[PDB]
């Protein structure tokens, strides 16, 4: 697998460093000379180029890359003209970082394989943590079902699993318990819940809200 | 590390060839450990300096090893490495594509693998055709087992700018022969012009559509070989040793052959030891310049010479920029060229200094030997069989640096220290 | 026109001085028109190449013309022209101040007139004192009539980097004498170190307050004289002709003397015709480099050599700028240093090429003579008395361009057309 | 013929590419470095020069060009200073791209041989197609007669030429048919509009 | 000792010239090319570098310097980011020039060894001279004791030390009396005060003000 990341920002530079850490061949493309010098150690090859121009795109050797990530999300013109050239170059997978809803509509038209909203998706996740101080991290399996990593309150301290009638009253199955820094995958009845230990609990999106409120 | 792989891989082929040549099977006479290493290194660096005669010292298998070393080192170590990978079906990664960019001296990685397919297909196509054209002359003279093999050996040797010849007189029996002169000079001119120049002419059939590099090589080679032909013919017209007891038609053929052979084939029709000192001095400048950045030749290239020459002349005319063929040439081009020429002169000067300490020889032969070894031309005035054990070790180093390039050899052991800090300007008078 | 005035004025001093030697008063023997023109050119270019022995061919009046030509040619043509104008009382204008800027190769016109006051006052002072120091040795050996003139002739000869000697053996009879060795080596080291260096040394007595050029010349001369003294001593230690039949004390004197004389005086204490070929090669690199941007010495200067050497090493290490003594060096400084070096090598190549056509001489003697003539050193291996009439005419042209500088000679007849237009970039591969 | 095009915009860049396609010697001058690099391959000679300077204009050998096209139409100072210099250099044919009505009046005084409004000539041509969607292209022979390439409607389908009375009833001469098919017609401006309404 | 001065302003450039005058090894770092060319001759080592970057900071051998003076006091981002780097590099003494109250508080958190307000200290000293024109220079020993170099008026002319009751009535000691380029350390009774001469005095802060008004 060969990867090219166009635009080394806070989002593009994170993909370069994580893919290089896993041991992948990453080409880092940027228009800023300071950015390219910064990511020379965190990429297989770092090139100064302007991706909106097709002649500079073919010099990089861009047709050899299966995945191209256009992580430019503040210039709508530079982002949409880059994914137009790459789509015209028959690049199989183009992942584009968008800015607003109208930018998402343009990239959907001109053939972006996946459109990403990093700050919008994180802002929604943070706003669930601000609204509910119990949650720490959640994953939406659907629009009505979720896995929520709860935080133990004072009333859950010194409470065994079978004492908590979560399985019957709420219909939520506890998946794991992060006990004092040690996980417990599929806890068996019964395990004592301490003062502050993560309770990975899977259930309906409305049902876990009842469990948080009723404690 | 892209320059470090090339130096290590190029050094391993010298070891492998030295082992294969030192086997009892590959030679008819006992061979020293240094002469086998010198012959192997003179083949993969594609020079043609022969301490021992190729035809008698080596068997048919030994000469088959030489053709393997010439073809591998002529086209480059990394060219065949990619083809092995592509034959085995393994994918070409970005890391393996960066090695080809370093070996072909390309600035960008755009289409650097597609150039390898073209240059390998073009190499075996024109080496097969020229071996057939040489067969219509060589086969009636040496039979079928030897005539077909000698034509095959010379077509590969000529195309890769090697200068290895099976006969004891290196092409000196074909001074007036138009068939050998036309075919062989057609091979090392096109084989050393550059792989990118051939690729550009093949895909673009009109001269105005050529790039600056292609127009520099096509016009520069035509002008440089014409001046060298004029210099050899005028200076050697009265020489009794060479070009004196020849017909007027043979004088044109030998002067034309000796005009193009120092860049950098190293074949010959006349004895360079009996030439005048005036022609040898002009040949030294001739073989300090090679041809083509990505080619089978060596030395500082023809484009490096023109870039430096035009940069000075534009400065002396008061111009503020270097313009060739109505195109500006940027400062990063000028700086690399200077490094290639200054580093090459320093290495040549160290070779002449070290050979004068070691060898007891005329000074003209020592300077001619070092320029011929560094440019990997292989022409001698009569010194290479007379070298000592210490002398041949110096020539082996010179041939190695000459082929791989002074820049990529230094970049093997020069730690590129990156720093973004700057310093206040200094005023030093360089008049 | 500032380069045109220098070229015209320099050539006229050769022609005017040539007639003064052709007079029957000047010489004892009849002197040819080319020998008088050679000796006149060998003095105003301050080279010291002698067709005929200076002591025997010329009388006292003829040698007085030599001292005038050495003094006028040693300090430069425009240096004495400033003194004449100031004495007569004519105003030194901006137009006249631009010639002085060009004569000293100064980039700035600030204080350039005051430097001529400083440099001429110092030059007449040091030549007068050094004659008195040499008077205590040359007077008891040659009386008062000849000993006083011998010390006066050599103090002017040594300081101005001439190498002319009245005796048939050019300082070969004073190998082990510290008075002749130390005083003369004091003169051409200080006389070739640079006029601007000596001005910067006297006005600031601390090394940290020196300019970049002054720090380069003091360190560069000390580094280069140390390597040159170690090379001559090691290579020539066992040689029977030179440095072999000498005591260890006298070995160090001749090794010290032969290391500093190629830059660019031309005196000797050992016969250069009997030196090894290894030592002669290092002397060519030694006398291709000069000493001091504005001094009595010539060749490419030491600061030009350090600028190009450091700019290449910075490129090979991946650095983006040339830093010497924690000071960055701008692009205009680098390009002028390479224009001097490339132009000088081409002219030296033309001199070696043209002499091999003309002279029937060994190649090393022709190469040694052309570097000596272009560098205005004057060291010989035994060729200058053996030159033909056509061979001498080439050396005069070489000595003219060598002393006047390759750049100023070209700027005389090179059109300076300024065009503000620019061109699109073209990519060329310079491997 | 040798042509010089000064200013490689959307207009001048089109003239360089078109004349180079036809096989002509085109000099492409532009003050912008990136513009000249893009059109360097599309011109016989491309220079990064400022054309308001006479010294730079004489460096190009501009006196050897019979046709000079000044395709600067957003800088009146750069456009008028350029065409005053070229009139001084005795250029036989200077063609200038204008910006507004006042730029047209300056260049007419200072000696422009032909003044071109590319967006104004196209905008009037486009607005004629917007108003009546039947037309596709037209050429005005005079102020009242035009050769309008009409588009055949649904009522003109399967109708022969002899069935159409455009020659006598409308006084319009049909020239060609490009098989709704393109119908090239010629007639008076008022007479053609009668045929469009009545099919 | 080896000193480094980062930022060659009016304050930073004055420390470079003064420490070089006294004969110290000073490294002058500035991001501006023109400033470094000015102080290249007034510093042992002068570098054009950005001090907010760790790679440029480690190239200077900045760990070899005992004192680093960060004389950036208008760019809060550049000033606080620099001393965060130097605190990580275990510099024994980091002296920082501040801008306002809030910039002082950031540098206190991230461990600035000494924080300097050049214009605020000089403004207060000038505003003491504007309020009372009899003072010329002063130094505060504490919040209530000060050494003030006063200016003699006409009423103190032709008066001796014993005639003045500063020691007993005012409780203040006269330290020295400058006399037209001549200085008299620790005067003995009695010396006649001239028309306009320095009247260096030491005492309570409020007791000096009573002396100035009355005499
Ligand atoms: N045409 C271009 N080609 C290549 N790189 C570009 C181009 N235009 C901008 N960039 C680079 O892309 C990077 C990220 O783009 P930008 O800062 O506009 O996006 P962003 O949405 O603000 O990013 P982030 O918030 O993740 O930093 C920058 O380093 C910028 O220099
Ligand atoms: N003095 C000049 N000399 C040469 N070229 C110039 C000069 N001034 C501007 N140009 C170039 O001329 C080109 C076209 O001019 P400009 O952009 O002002 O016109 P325009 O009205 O926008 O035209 P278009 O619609 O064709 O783009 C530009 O690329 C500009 O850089
Ligand atoms: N990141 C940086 N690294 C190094 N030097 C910097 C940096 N940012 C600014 N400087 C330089 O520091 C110097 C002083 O900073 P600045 O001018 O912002 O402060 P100031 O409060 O105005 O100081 P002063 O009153 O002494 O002039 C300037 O010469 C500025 O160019
Ligand atoms: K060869
Ligand atoms: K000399
Ligand atoms: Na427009």
């Amino acid at each position: 697998k060969q990867f090219a990341v166009i635009g080394l920002g806070r989002f593009g530079g994170s993909i370069c460093k994580e893919l290089h850490r896993m041991g992948h061949e990453v080409l880092a493309v940027d228009i800023n000379e300071e950015k390219v010098n910064a990511y020379a150690s965190y990429a297989t090859h770092a090139v100064i180029a302007n991706a909106t121009e097709e002649n500079e795109l073919l010099s990089l050797g861009i047709r050899n890359f299966e995945y191209v990530i256009v992580a430019i999300g503040a210039n709508i013109q530079a982002s949409t003209l880059t994914t137009l050239l790459l789509k015209e170059l028959d690049i199989p997978n183009i992942w584009v970082k968008a800015q607003n809803y109208y930018h998402h509509k343009v990239l959907e038209k001109i053939g972006a394989d996946r459109i990403i909203h990093p700050e919008k998706d994180m802002g929604v996740k943070i706003a669930q943590s601000l609204s509910d101080e119990n949650v720490l991290n959640y994953i939406d399996l659907s629009d009505e079902y979720s896995i929520v990593e709860l935080l133990a309150t004072r009333k859950l301290d010194s409470k065994s699993i079978i004492d908590l009638n979560v399985r019957a009253k709420y219909g939520c199955t506890i998946l794991a318990i992060k006990h004092h820094g040690d996980i417990c995958l599929s806890p068996a009845p019964e395990d004592i819940i301490r003062e502050q230990d993560c309770l990975v609990i899977m259930g309906h999106k409305k049902d876990i809200k009842r469990f948080e409120n009723e404690g | 590390t892209p320059p470090q792989v090339l130096a290590i891989g190029f050094f391993l082929t010298i070891i492998i060839g030295a082992v294969l040549l030192m086997l009892p099977i590959s030679t008819t006479k006992p061979l020293s450990w240094i002469d086998a290493l010198f012959t192997a290194a003179s083949a993969t660096t594609v020079t043609g300096l022969a301490v021992v005669d190729t035809g008698t010292q080596f068997t048919v298998f030994g000469q088959t090893v030489i053709m393997g070393l010439i073809q591998i080192g002529g086209l480059g170590f990394m060219t065949f490495a990619v083809l092995i990978v592509m034959i085995l079906g393994k994918k070409i990664g970005l890391k393996e594509r960066m090695l080809v960019q370093e070996a072909l001296n390309q600035p960008t990685i755009g289409g650097v693998i597609g150039l390898v397919k073209v240059l390998f297909l073009f190499s075996i196509s024109i080496e097969l055709i020229a071996a057939l054209i040489l067969s219509i002359r060589l086969v009636p003279q040496y039979g079928w087992s030897s005539g077909l093999f000698a034509s095959l050996f010379h077509a590969i040797s000529a195309f890769n700018n090697a200068g290895f010849s099976l006969w004891p007189d290196n092409l000196m029996s074909y001074v007036g022969d138009p068939t050998v002169n036309l075919v062989i000079t057609f091979l090392f001119i096109t084989g050393g012009i550059g792989f990118t120049v051939l690729f550009d002419v093949m895909k673009n059939r009109r001269f105005k559509t050529f790039s600056l590099h292609t127009k520099l090589m096509l016009t520069g080679t035509l002008m440089l070989n014409a001046i060298a032909m004029l210099t050899v013919f005028i200076l050697e017209y009265s020489n009794p040793g060479t070009l004196g007891h020849l017909h007027i038609v043979d004088k044109l053929w030998a002067s034309y052959f000796q005009a193009v052979t120092p860049r950098t084939a190293g074949f010959n029709s006349l004895d360079f030891g009996s030439m005048r000192e005036g022609t040898i001095v002009f040949t030294l400048l001739l073989m300090f310049i090679g041809a083509g950045s990505a080619s089978t030749a060596s030395g500082i290239k023809l484009t490096t010479f023109i870039v430096i020459l035009t940069s000075v002349i534009a400065y002396l005319r008061g111009k503020k920029e270097t313009v060739i063929f109505r195109r500006s040439i940027k400062y990063p081009i000028i700086i690399k060229a200077l490094a290639v020429s200054v580093t090459s002169l320093f290495i040549v000067f160290l070779g002449i200094f070290a050979l004068t300490i070691t060898e007891q020889a005329p000074f003209l032969q020592i300077v001619f030997e070092t320029f011929s070894a560094f440019g990997t031309v292989g022409l001698t005035m009569g010194l290479t069989p007379e070298l000592t054990t210490a002398g041949k070790c110096i020539i082996i180093v010179i041939m190695f640096i000459g082929r791989i390039g002074p820049l990529t050899f230094v970049f093997s052991f020069a730690k590129t220290e990156q720093s973004n800090i700057r310093y206040p300007d200094g005023e030093v008078f360089t008049g």
